[PDB]
């Protein structure tokens, strides 16, 4: 649900969606994270790694 | 390259404006 679990009604919402809107908070166009997106999910879950 | 897009029309305001001119 993202931030809004926070808020008090978590909203469900798709995570790809979700973590798009955590760029527009960063200050990056949300379709960096769509036409990116198989790449950012494999550098996060390296990371985790 | 987008993952789960969808088909939809976009509304264009200048076209029917154009159109009635
Ligand atoms: C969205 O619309 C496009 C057409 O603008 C569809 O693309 C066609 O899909 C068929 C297979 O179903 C292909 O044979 C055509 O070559 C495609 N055309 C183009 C221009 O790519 C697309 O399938 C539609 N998507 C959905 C989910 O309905
Ligand atoms: C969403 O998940 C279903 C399976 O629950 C799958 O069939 C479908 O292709 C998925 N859609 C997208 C856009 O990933």
């Amino acid at each position: 649900s993202g931030w809004t679990f926070g808020a008090g009604a978590a909203l469900q919402i798709p995570f790809a969606m979700q973590m798009a809107y955590r760029f527009n908070g960063i200050g990056v166009t949300q379709n960096v994270l769509y036409e990116n997106q198989k790449l950012i999910a494999n550098q996060f879950n390296s990371a985790i790694g | 390259v987008v993952i789960g897009i969808v088909n939809n029309t976009v509304y264009d305001p200048l076209q029917p404006e154009l159109d009635s001119f």
